[PDB]
């Protein structure tokens, strides 16, 4: 029966002590985290630039509601394509140097729609092994062949593309990987992908707005323009949603064959107004200041953990994991940091390579030097 | 009760035509007078008596009686 299958799966998870529950918070984005009636330093949010509480983005979120209401009233194929959606799409396309941009309600929606509408049964997906779940789940559900290559291994990718394929090949990867915060060699990947007559798709969720000139992201920083660029807005943008950057012919193809854009209700025009304001702050002098401030906090934290026996990662981004090496020691250090006012989450080998039980730390421009100093003090006792 | 006989009797029942008119080369729309709702229900009838899912891309190719027979026998 259905109930027997559900109870058996929950009992299997509860036996492995993976029955993880959600903890409600009053504030979860930015510098602070408010749980129960206690205030912590937030080191678990994706608000890499602190823009979730930016007054200009909040004002646009409010004035958009007073100008267009809340809901859009349908999908972009009917009456749900606001002039704000069009303005945001054009500003994103001009910002990242593409011809067209297509808005999506989330990064999941963007990745699922692109892979579903482009990959056929005779096609092949060459995905990085450490690709985020938003991209691997879509690639797995696709009727195309999924071929995972070693992390940032251009040689294995070349031997993967050289294999015979009855159709076209699509290489997907990330600009800034979400697990270890490391970047990908997009220049070498583009070269070997172009040599085998394939297209490149890059999900720059953790890099968009955070790195590059005007925060254009990883692809611009490495002087690479993939055929498909997916940027999400729930991290550095401090809002929500996503967008796919592509050419006019590819955009028309997706506008004709992706059921997400055809049927799913478009985002509220007020949310797009907040995205437009967030993009404006990202491209301004304040965007440069917040990116420089974040880099200074990262270098401050990496220099401070030089004494402890823990090891860092090849990450220059806001994601700064702290390798401990044991589940008990990592969970105990996480609780000790939470009792000292530093909200930190621990990741166990049930989800990452074994022996590398780490602390998922994230730094934001909303933090101050005293906050990183406090985090280092707690780590040093 | 062979595969060809089951396919032909399914088409004859779904389209309300005698077994005389269901020829192997007989088209559903051209020769048997089938609205596209009847063709989709005919594919769904081929999915019931055979208990096999027919994808929509392959069901678009099934336009004649021999096409349905070749599909049922060619796949498994
Ligand atoms: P005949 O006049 O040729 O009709 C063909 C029908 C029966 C309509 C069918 O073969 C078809 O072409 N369907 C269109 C795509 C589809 O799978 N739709 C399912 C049938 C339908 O019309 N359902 C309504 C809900 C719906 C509306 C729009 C879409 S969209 O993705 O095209 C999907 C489902
Ligand atoms: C794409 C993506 N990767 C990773 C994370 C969080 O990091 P992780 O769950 O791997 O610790 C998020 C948000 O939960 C995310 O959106």
């Amino acid at each position: 029966s259905w109930q027997e299958k559900i109870n058996a799966a929950l009992d299997a998870r509860r036996a492995a002590d993976a029955l993880r529950r959600r903890y409600p918070v009053a504030q979860g984005a930015g510098r602070w985290l408010v749980a129960d009636d206690r205030q912590y330093l937030n080191f678990s949010s994706n608000d890499y630039l602190g823009l979730s509480h930016h007054p200009q983005i909040i004002r646009a979120w409010q004035q958009g509601a007073e100008q267009f209401g809340i809901g859009s009233g349908g999908s972009g194929h009917v009456s749900g394509y606001s002039v704000v959606h069009q303005a945001l799409e054009e500003e994103l396309a001009e910002w990242l140097g593409y011809s067209r941009a297509l808005l999506f309600i989330s990064g999941f929606a963007a990745n699922q729609a692109v892979i579903a509408a482009m990959m056929a049964k005779e096609d092949r997906i060459a995905a990085d092994r450490l690709s985020h779940a938003s991209l691997l789940e879509a690639a797995s559900l696709s009727p195309s062949q999924l071929r995972r290559f070693a992390h940032n291994d251009v040689t294995h990718l070349a031997r993967l593309l050289a294999s015979p394929c009855p159709g076209q090949q699509m290489v997907v990867t990330e600009g800034v990987f979400s697990m270890d915060g490391d970047s990908a060699p997009l220049a070498e990947i583009q070269q070997v992908t172009q040599q085998h007559n394939g297209w490149l798709m890059v999900d720059d969720a953790h890099g968009t707005g955070v790195i590059g000139e005007q925060g254009r992201g990883s692809c611009w920083l490495q002087k690479v323009k993939p055929e498909l660029l997916v940027v999400t807005f729930g991290k550095g943008f401090g809002v929500s949603g996503a967008a796919v950057l592509c050419s006019s012919t590819v955009a028309d193809y997706l506008l004709q064959f992706a059921r997400h854009l055809i049927y799913s209700t478009s985002m509220p025009p007020a949310q797009a107004q907040a995205l437009r304001a967030s993009l404006a702050v990202i491209r301004s002098d304040e965007g440069d200041a917040r990116r420089e401030k974040l880099a200074a906090l990262i270098t401050r934290f990496r220099a401070g953990v030089q004494d402890l026996p823990f090891t860092l990662a090849d990450s220059c981004s806001a994601i700064q994991p702290l390798i401990v090496g044991d589940n008990s020691r990592a969970l105990q250090l996480a609780e000790k940091l939470r009792q000292q006012g530093c909200w930190v989450t621990a990741i166990r080998p049930p989800t990452v390579p074994a022996g590398t039980a780490r602390l998922r730390l994230t730094l934001t421009a909303a933090h101050e030097m005293q906050d990183i100093d406090r985090l280092l003090e707690v780590l040093h006792g | 009760s062979t595969i060809e006989e089951r396919v032909k009797k399914i088409i004859g029942e779904q389209l309300g035509v005698k077994q005389e008119e269901v020829t192997n080369n007989a088209s559903f729309v051209e020769d048997l007078g089938a609205d596209s709702l009847d063709t989709v229900e005919l594919v769904m009838a081929l999915e019931e008596e055979f208990d096999t899912e027919i994808p929509d891309e392959e069901a678009e190719k099934i336009t004649t009686v021999q096409a349905a027979i070749d599909y049922i026998n060619g796949h498994q």
